[PDB]
Protein backbone atom coordinates (compact mmCIF):
# COMPACT_ATOMS: atom_id res chain seq x y z
CA UNK A 1 0.00 0.00 0.00
CA UNK A 2 2.85 2.36 0.90
CA UNK A 3 5.54 3.10 -1.69
CA UNK A 4 8.83 4.76 -0.69
CA UNK A 5 11.14 6.98 -2.72
CA UNK A 6 14.58 8.28 -1.71
CA UNK A 7 16.06 11.53 -2.98
CA UNK A 8 18.99 13.86 -2.35
CA UNK A 9 22.21 11.86 -2.32
CA UNK A 10 25.49 12.16 -4.20
CA UNK A 11 29.19 12.89 -3.85
CA UNK A 12 30.49 15.18 -1.10
CA UNK A 13 33.83 16.03 0.40
CA UNK A 14 34.62 14.59 3.85
CA UNK A 15 33.25 16.98 6.46
CA UNK A 16 30.17 18.15 4.55
CA UNK A 17 26.43 17.73 5.01
CA UNK A 18 23.47 16.28 3.11
CA UNK A 19 19.70 15.97 3.59
CA UNK A 20 18.24 12.70 2.31
CA UNK A 21 14.46 12.90 1.90
CA UNK A 22 12.13 9.91 1.61
CA UNK A 23 8.56 10.34 0.36
CA UNK A 24 5.72 7.84 0.75
CA UNK A 25 2.54 7.32 -1.25
CA UNK A 26 -0.55 5.21 -0.69
CA UNK A 27 -0.94 5.72 3.06
CA UNK A 28 0.13 8.23 5.69
CA UNK A 29 3.53 7.82 7.33
CA UNK A 30 1.98 7.86 10.82
CA UNK A 31 0.60 4.35 10.19
CA UNK A 32 4.09 2.98 9.45
CA UNK A 33 7.43 2.66 11.21
CA UNK A 34 10.36 4.11 9.26
CA UNK A 35 14.06 3.33 9.04
CA UNK A 36 17.11 4.29 7.01
CA UNK A 37 19.41 1.44 5.98
CA UNK A 38 23.04 1.39 4.87
CA UNK A 39 24.67 -0.92 2.34
CA UNK A 40 28.29 -0.50 1.27
CA UNK A 41 29.77 -2.33 -1.71
CA UNK A 42 29.68 -6.07 -1.11
CA UNK A 43 28.37 -5.76 2.45
CA UNK A 44 25.16 -6.45 4.33
CA UNK A 45 22.38 -3.96 5.00
CA UNK A 46 22.81 -2.13 8.31
CA UNK A 47 20.45 0.22 10.12
CA UNK A 48 21.46 3.82 10.86
CA UNK A 49 18.28 5.70 11.87
CA UNK A 50 14.84 4.55 12.95
CA UNK A 51 11.52 6.08 13.87
CA UNK A 52 8.47 4.65 15.63
CA UNK A 53 4.92 5.59 14.67
CA UNK A 54 4.77 8.02 17.60
CA UNK A 55 7.10 10.28 15.62
CA UNK A 56 8.89 11.19 18.86
CA UNK A 57 11.01 8.06 19.52
CA UNK A 58 14.01 8.21 17.18
CA UNK A 59 16.84 5.68 17.20
CA UNK A 60 20.32 6.46 15.89
CA UNK A 61 22.93 3.79 15.28
CA UNK A 62 26.15 4.31 17.21
CA UNK A 63 28.01 4.89 13.94
CA UNK A 64 25.95 7.93 12.90
CA UNK A 65 25.11 8.89 16.50
CA UNK A 66 25.83 12.53 17.27
CA UNK A 67 25.78 13.49 13.56
CA UNK A 68 22.56 12.21 11.91
CA UNK A 69 19.03 13.35 12.71
CA UNK A 70 15.69 11.98 11.50
CA UNK A 71 12.50 14.01 11.09
CA UNK A 72 8.97 13.59 9.71
CA UNK A 73 7.07 16.30 7.83
CA UNK A 74 3.61 14.73 8.01
CA UNK A 75 2.17 17.56 5.90
CA UNK A 76 4.52 16.72 3.02
CA UNK A 77 4.45 13.02 4.04
CA UNK A 78 8.25 12.85 4.03
CA UNK A 79 11.03 11.62 6.31
CA UNK A 80 14.21 13.72 6.32
CA UNK A 81 17.61 12.34 7.33
CA UNK A 82 20.05 15.17 8.06
CA UNK A 83 23.61 13.84 7.75
CA UNK A 84 26.33 16.20 9.01
CA UNK A 85 30.08 15.64 9.37
CA UNK A 86 30.12 12.99 6.66
CA UNK A 87 33.02 10.53 7.01
CA UNK A 88 34.56 8.05 4.53
CA UNK A 89 32.64 5.11 6.06
CA UNK A 90 29.26 6.68 5.12
CA UNK A 91 29.86 5.77 1.45
CA UNK A 92 26.90 3.48 0.71
CA UNK A 93 23.53 3.15 -1.01
CA UNK A 94 21.13 4.57 1.57
CA UNK A 95 17.73 2.86 1.53
CA UNK A 96 14.40 3.86 3.07
CA UNK A 97 12.36 1.04 4.63
CA UNK A 98 8.86 1.15 6.12
CA UNK A 99 6.91 -1.48 8.06
CA UNK A 100 3.31 -1.71 9.27
CA UNK A 101 2.58 -2.30 12.96
CA UNK A 102 -0.26 -1.62 15.40
CA UNK A 103 2.19 -0.43 18.08
CA UNK A 104 3.56 3.11 18.22
CA UNK A 105 6.67 2.64 20.37
CA UNK A 106 8.87 0.06 18.62
CA UNK A 107 11.16 -0.21 15.60
CA UNK A 108 12.53 -3.32 13.92
CA UNK A 109 16.26 -4.04 13.69
CA UNK A 110 16.72 -6.54 10.87
CA UNK A 111 15.96 -5.44 7.28
CA UNK A 112 13.95 -8.64 6.75
CA UNK A 113 11.30 -7.50 9.24
CA UNK A 114 10.57 -4.58 6.90
CA UNK A 115 8.00 -5.49 4.21
CA UNK A 116 8.11 -2.21 2.27
CA UNK A 117 11.34 -0.84 0.83
CA UNK A 118 12.42 1.99 -1.43
CA UNK A 119 14.97 2.35 -4.24
CA UNK A 120 18.07 3.56 -2.45
CA UNK A 121 20.14 6.60 -3.36
CA UNK A 122 23.93 6.46 -3.48
CA UNK A 123 25.92 8.64 -1.07
CA UNK A 124 29.67 8.79 -1.73
CA UNK A 125 32.10 10.90 0.28
CA UNK B 1 -9.54 4.27 37.97
CA UNK B 2 -6.65 2.04 36.85
CA UNK B 3 -3.62 3.87 38.30
CA UNK B 4 -5.17 6.75 40.31
CA UNK B 5 -7.16 5.83 43.42
CA UNK B 6 -8.78 8.25 45.88
CA UNK B 7 -9.27 6.86 49.38
CA UNK B 8 -11.96 8.78 51.27
CA UNK B 9 -10.91 7.64 54.76
CA UNK B 10 -7.42 9.15 54.41
CA UNK B 11 -8.56 11.60 51.69
CA UNK B 12 -5.48 10.53 49.73
CA UNK B 13 -5.13 10.38 45.95
CA UNK B 14 -2.36 7.95 45.02
CA UNK B 15 -1.26 7.69 41.38
CA UNK B 16 1.38 5.23 40.16
CA UNK B 17 2.98 6.09 36.82
CA UNK B 18 5.77 3.55 36.43
CA UNK B 19 4.55 0.42 34.65
CA UNK B 20 2.34 2.63 32.46
CA UNK B 21 5.45 4.33 31.02
CA UNK B 22 7.69 1.25 31.13
CA UNK B 23 9.69 0.93 27.91
CA UNK B 24 9.86 -2.89 27.96
CA UNK B 25 6.37 -3.62 26.58
CA UNK B 26 4.85 -2.93 23.18
CA UNK B 27 2.32 -0.12 23.61
CA UNK B 28 -0.64 0.87 21.44
CA UNK B 29 -1.10 4.42 22.79
CA UNK B 30 1.67 6.99 23.21
CA UNK B 31 -0.35 9.34 25.46
CA UNK B 32 -2.16 7.76 28.41
CA UNK B 33 -4.53 10.15 30.18
CA UNK B 34 -5.95 9.92 33.70
CA UNK B 35 -8.17 12.61 35.24
CA UNK B 36 -8.69 13.35 38.94
CA UNK B 37 -11.00 15.82 40.69
CA UNK B 38 -9.91 17.10 44.10
CA UNK B 39 -11.42 19.28 46.82
CA UNK B 40 -10.08 21.17 49.83
CA UNK B 41 -7.35 19.55 51.95
CA UNK B 42 -7.08 16.60 49.56
CA UNK B 43 -3.61 15.12 49.06
CA UNK B 44 -2.22 13.94 45.71
CA UNK B 45 0.81 11.64 45.77
CA UNK B 46 2.28 10.69 42.39
CA UNK B 47 5.01 8.02 42.43
CA UNK B 48 7.24 8.37 39.36
CA UNK B 49 10.62 6.87 38.37
CA UNK B 50 14.11 8.34 37.92
CA UNK B 51 16.95 8.12 35.41
CA UNK B 52 18.59 5.42 37.56
CA UNK B 53 15.58 3.08 37.49
CA UNK B 54 16.02 0.61 34.63
CA UNK B 55 13.85 1.07 31.51
CA UNK B 56 13.48 4.76 32.48
CA UNK B 57 16.99 5.97 31.64
CA UNK B 58 15.96 9.02 29.59
CA UNK B 59 12.92 9.80 31.76
CA UNK B 60 12.05 13.42 32.45
CA UNK B 61 9.13 15.48 33.68
CA UNK B 62 7.16 18.44 32.36
CA UNK B 63 7.34 21.05 33.86
CA UNK B 64 10.91 20.03 34.73
CA UNK B 65 10.44 21.79 38.11
CA UNK B 66 7.56 19.88 39.69
CA UNK B 67 7.67 21.48 43.14
CA UNK B 68 7.22 25.01 41.78
CA UNK B 69 5.41 24.81 38.43
CA UNK B 70 2.55 22.93 36.78
CA UNK B 71 0.98 22.97 33.31
CA UNK B 72 -1.87 25.45 33.67
CA UNK B 73 -4.89 24.81 31.44
CA UNK B 74 -2.81 21.88 30.12
CA UNK B 75 -0.87 24.46 28.10
CA UNK B 76 1.76 26.82 29.54
CA UNK B 77 3.92 26.24 32.63
CA UNK B 78 2.97 28.42 35.60
CA UNK B 79 4.01 28.51 39.26
CA UNK B 80 1.49 26.41 41.19
CA UNK B 81 1.33 29.08 43.91
CA UNK B 82 -0.09 31.48 41.30
CA UNK B 83 -3.19 29.43 40.48
CA UNK B 84 -3.50 27.62 43.85
CA UNK B 85 -2.38 30.14 46.50
CA UNK B 86 -1.45 28.48 49.78
CA UNK B 87 -0.74 25.02 48.36
CA UNK B 88 2.16 22.88 49.57
CA UNK B 89 4.34 20.66 47.37
CA UNK B 90 7.08 18.27 48.50
CA UNK B 91 9.47 15.94 46.67
CA UNK B 92 10.66 12.62 48.10
CA UNK B 93 13.10 10.09 46.63
CA UNK B 94 13.81 6.57 47.91
CA UNK B 95 17.27 5.55 46.72
CA UNK B 96 16.47 1.92 47.56
CA UNK B 97 13.79 1.78 44.83
CA UNK B 98 14.91 4.61 42.49
CA UNK B 99 11.44 6.15 42.78
CA UNK B 100 10.40 9.73 43.57
CA UNK B 101 7.12 11.06 44.98
CA UNK B 102 5.41 14.36 44.19
CA UNK B 103 3.16 15.26 47.13
CA UNK B 104 0.62 18.07 46.77
CA UNK B 105 -1.48 19.36 49.67
CA UNK B 106 -4.42 21.47 48.49
CA UNK B 107 -5.01 24.44 50.85
CA UNK B 108 -7.98 24.22 53.24
CA UNK B 109 -9.67 26.80 50.99
CA UNK B 110 -9.72 27.12 47.21
CA UNK B 111 -11.15 30.46 46.12
CA UNK B 112 -11.45 29.55 42.42
CA UNK B 113 -11.80 26.36 40.38
CA UNK B 114 -8.49 25.27 38.89
CA UNK B 115 -7.52 22.84 36.10
CA UNK B 116 -3.90 21.86 35.47
CA UNK B 117 -1.85 18.90 34.26
CA UNK B 118 1.43 17.13 34.88
CA UNK B 119 3.32 15.23 32.17
CA UNK B 120 5.62 12.23 32.64
CA UNK B 121 7.67 11.67 29.47
CA UNK B 122 9.46 8.33 29.04
CA UNK B 123 9.45 8.31 25.24
CA UNK B 124 13.21 8.84 25.08
CA UNK B 125 13.84 5.64 27.06
CA UNK B 126 14.20 2.39 25.14
CA UNK B 127 14.84 -1.34 25.42
CA UNK B 128 16.02 -3.92 22.87
CA UNK B 129 14.18 -7.26 22.75
CA UNK B 130 14.22 -9.87 19.96
CA UNK B 131 14.48 -7.85 16.69
CA UNK B 132 12.64 -4.87 18.22
CA UNK B 133 13.69 -1.62 19.87
CA UNK B 134 10.74 -0.81 22.11
CA UNK B 135 10.32 2.70 23.52
CA UNK B 136 8.41 4.28 26.39
CA UNK B 137 5.45 6.64 26.26
CA UNK B 138 4.20 9.75 28.07
CA UNK B 139 1.44 9.86 30.69
CA UNK B 140 -0.57 12.99 31.50
CA UNK B 141 -2.45 13.64 34.75
CA UNK B 142 -5.26 16.21 34.58
CA UNK B 143 -6.16 17.53 38.05
CA UNK B 144 -9.25 19.64 38.76
CA UNK B 145 -9.86 21.43 42.09
CA UNK B 146 -13.29 22.65 43.26
CA UNK B 147 -14.17 25.74 45.27
CA UNK B 148 -13.04 25.51 48.88
CA UNK B 149 -16.30 25.99 50.86
CA UNK B 150 -15.05 28.12 53.78
CA UNK B 151 -12.32 30.67 54.53
CA UNK B 152 -9.85 29.28 57.06
CA UNK B 153 -10.37 30.69 60.57
CA UNK B 154 -6.74 31.73 60.76
CA UNK B 155 -4.42 34.73 60.59
CA UNK B 156 -2.68 36.38 57.63
CA UNK B 157 -0.03 39.08 58.02
CA UNK B 158 1.33 39.02 54.47
CA UNK B 159 -1.90 40.67 53.29
CA UNK B 160 -1.84 38.55 50.12
CA UNK B 161 -3.82 35.52 51.34
CA UNK B 162 -6.91 37.55 52.27
CA UNK B 163 -9.30 35.19 50.49
CA UNK B 164 -7.79 32.20 52.30
CA UNK B 165 -7.81 33.35 55.94
CA UNK B 166 -10.42 35.12 58.05
CA UNK B 167 -8.00 37.82 59.25
CA UNK B 168 -5.72 39.70 56.85
CA UNK B 169 -3.72 42.90 57.23
CA UNK B 170 -1.19 44.55 54.95
CA UNK B 171 2.27 44.40 56.59
CA UNK B 172 3.29 47.62 58.32
CA UNK B 173 6.79 49.01 59.00
CA UNK B 174 6.46 48.89 62.81
CA UNK B 175 3.61 46.85 64.27
CA UNK B 176 2.93 44.47 67.16
CA UNK B 177 -0.45 43.11 66.05
CA UNK B 178 -1.75 39.92 67.67
CA UNK B 179 -4.47 37.82 66.04
CA UNK B 180 -6.91 35.92 68.27
CA UNK B 181 -9.24 33.24 66.88
CA UNK B 182 -11.70 30.85 68.55
CA UNK B 183 -11.82 27.47 66.80
CA UNK B 184 -13.91 24.38 67.46
CA UNK B 185 -13.61 20.69 66.68
CA UNK B 186 -13.10 19.71 63.03
CA UNK B 187 -12.47 23.37 62.17
CA UNK B 188 -9.56 24.75 60.17
CA UNK B 189 -7.12 27.39 61.34
CA UNK B 190 -3.70 28.59 60.33
CA UNK B 191 -1.25 31.40 59.79
CA UNK B 192 0.67 33.19 57.02
CA UNK B 193 3.87 35.22 57.50
CA UNK B 194 6.76 36.36 55.36
CA UNK B 195 9.43 33.71 54.82
CA UNK B 196 12.37 35.78 56.10
CA UNK B 197 10.53 36.26 59.41
CA UNK B 198 11.53 34.12 62.39
CA UNK B 199 8.99 31.43 63.31
CA UNK B 200 8.57 30.83 67.01
CA UNK B 201 8.77 27.99 67.79
CA UNK B 202 10.27 26.75 64.51
CA UNK B 203 7.89 24.85 62.21
CA UNK B 204 4.83 26.01 64.08
CA UNK B 205 1.69 23.98 64.79
CA UNK B 206 4.07 21.00 65.00
CA UNK B 207 5.87 22.64 67.95
CA UNK B 208 3.50 25.27 69.33
CA UNK B 209 4.09 27.33 72.46
CA UNK B 210 2.40 25.55 75.38
CA UNK B 211 0.64 28.61 76.82
CA UNK B 212 -0.91 26.44 79.53
CA UNK B 213 2.59 25.35 80.59
CA UNK B 214 3.73 29.01 80.46
CA UNK B 215 4.56 29.15 76.73
CA UNK B 216 6.78 26.06 76.65
CA UNK B 217 8.66 24.77 73.61
CA UNK B 218 7.23 21.27 73.19
CA UNK B 219 6.09 19.06 70.34
CA UNK B 220 2.35 19.37 69.81
CA UNK B 221 2.23 15.56 69.77
CA UNK B 222 2.68 15.65 73.55
CA UNK B 223 -0.23 18.08 73.92
CA UNK B 224 -2.53 16.16 71.56
CA UNK B 225 -2.44 13.62 68.75
CA UNK B 226 -5.98 13.82 67.29
CA UNK B 227 -4.82 16.73 65.11
CA UNK B 228 -3.82 17.21 61.47
CA UNK B 229 -1.46 19.93 60.29
CA UNK B 230 0.84 21.04 57.50
CA UNK B 231 3.38 23.78 56.88
CA UNK B 232 5.53 25.27 54.13
CA UNK B 233 8.68 27.21 54.99
CA UNK B 234 8.85 29.29 51.81
CA UNK B 235 6.64 29.24 48.73
CA UNK B 236 7.50 30.72 45.33
CA UNK B 237 5.97 33.98 46.57
CA UNK B 238 8.26 33.95 49.63
CA UNK B 239 5.80 33.34 52.47
CA UNK B 240 5.69 30.75 55.26
CA UNK B 241 2.29 29.20 55.88
CA UNK B 242 0.76 26.59 58.16
CA UNK B 243 -2.61 24.92 58.74
CA UNK B 244 -4.19 22.86 61.52
CA UNK B 245 -7.46 21.07 62.31
CA UNK B 246 -8.58 18.98 65.30
CA UNK B 247 -10.32 15.63 64.75
CA UNK B 248 -12.32 14.11 67.62
CA UNK B 249 -10.10 15.73 70.27
CA UNK B 250 -11.97 16.19 73.54
CA UNK B 251 -9.43 18.32 75.45
CA UNK B 252 -9.60 22.12 75.48
CA UNK B 253 -6.34 23.50 74.09
CA UNK B 254 -4.68 26.93 73.98
CA UNK B 255 -1.36 27.49 72.20
CA UNK B 256 0.42 30.21 70.27
CA UNK B 257 2.98 31.07 67.59
CA UNK B 258 5.02 34.12 66.60
CA UNK B 259 6.58 35.58 63.45
CA UNK B 260 9.13 38.23 64.38
CA UNK B 261 11.51 40.55 62.54
CA UNK B 262 13.77 43.46 63.45
CA UNK B 263 11.03 45.94 62.45
CA UNK B 264 7.76 44.29 63.52
CA UNK B 265 6.32 41.20 65.18
CA UNK B 266 3.05 39.30 64.77
CA UNK B 267 1.47 36.69 67.04
CA UNK B 268 -1.21 34.04 66.48
CA UNK B 269 -3.43 32.93 69.37
CA UNK B 270 -5.88 30.05 68.95
CA UNK B 271 -8.30 28.57 71.49
CA UNK B 272 -9.46 25.02 70.75
CA UNK B 273 -12.70 24.31 72.64
CA UNK B 274 -14.57 21.18 71.45
CA UNK B 275 -17.83 22.63 72.77
CA UNK B 276 -17.19 26.03 71.16
CA UNK B 277 -19.58 26.91 68.34
CA UNK B 278 -19.24 29.68 65.76
CA UNK B 279 -21.82 32.50 66.33
C1 LIG C 1 7.76 14.58 25.34
O1 LIG C 1 6.46 14.28 24.88
C2 LIG C 1 6.11 15.08 23.76
C3 LIG C 1 4.62 14.92 23.54
O2 LIG C 1 4.25 13.60 23.83
C4 LIG C 1 6.97 14.70 22.54
O3 LIG C 1 6.84 15.59 21.42
C5 LIG C 1 7.87 16.63 21.37
O4 LIG C 1 7.42 17.80 22.01
C6 LIG C 1 8.38 18.83 22.10
C7 LIG C 1 7.89 19.91 23.04
O5 LIG C 1 8.96 20.77 23.31
C8 LIG C 1 8.79 19.33 20.70
O6 LIG C 1 9.88 20.22 20.74
C9 LIG C 1 9.65 21.33 19.84
O7 LIG C 1 9.78 20.91 18.50
C10 LIG C 1 9.84 21.84 17.43
C11 LIG C 1 10.28 21.10 16.16
O8 LIG C 1 9.37 20.04 15.97
C12 LIG C 1 10.63 23.11 17.71
O9 LIG C 1 10.06 24.20 17.00
C13 LIG C 1 10.64 23.56 19.19
O10 LIG C 1 11.73 24.38 19.52
C14 LIG C 1 10.67 22.40 20.21
O11 LIG C 1 11.94 21.79 20.29
C15 LIG C 1 9.29 18.12 19.93
O12 LIG C 1 9.60 18.38 18.59
C16 LIG C 1 8.24 17.01 19.92
N1 LIG C 1 8.76 15.97 19.06
C17 LIG C 1 9.91 15.28 19.18
C18 LIG C 1 10.20 14.27 18.10
O13 LIG C 1 10.70 15.44 20.11
C19 LIG C 1 8.45 14.63 22.92
O14 LIG C 1 9.19 13.87 22.00
C20 LIG C 1 8.77 14.08 24.30
N2 LIG C 1 10.10 14.56 24.54
C21 LIG C 1 11.22 13.88 24.27
C22 LIG C 1 12.51 14.61 24.56
O15 LIG C 1 11.22 12.74 23.81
Amino acid sequence: QVQLQESGGGLVQPGGSLRLSCAASGRTFSSYMMAWFRQSQGNERELVAGLTRSGVSAYYADSVKGRFTISRDNAKNTVYLQMNSLKPKDTAVYYCAAASTTYINHIYTNPSNYPHWGPGTQVTV
Amino acid sequence: KDICKYDVTTKVATCEIIDTIDSSVLKEHHTVHYSITLSRWDKLIIKYPTNEKTHFENFFVNPFNLKDKVLYNYNKPINIEHILPGAITTDIYDTRTKIKQYILRIPPYVHKDIHFSLEFNNSLSLTKQNQNIIYGNVAKIFIHINQGYKEIHGCDFTGKYSHLFTYSKKPLPNDDDICNVTIGNNTFSGFACLSHFELKPNNCFSSVYDYNEANKVKKLFDLSTKVELDHIKQNTSGYTLSYIIFNKESTKLKFSCTCSSNYSNYTIRITFDPNYIIP
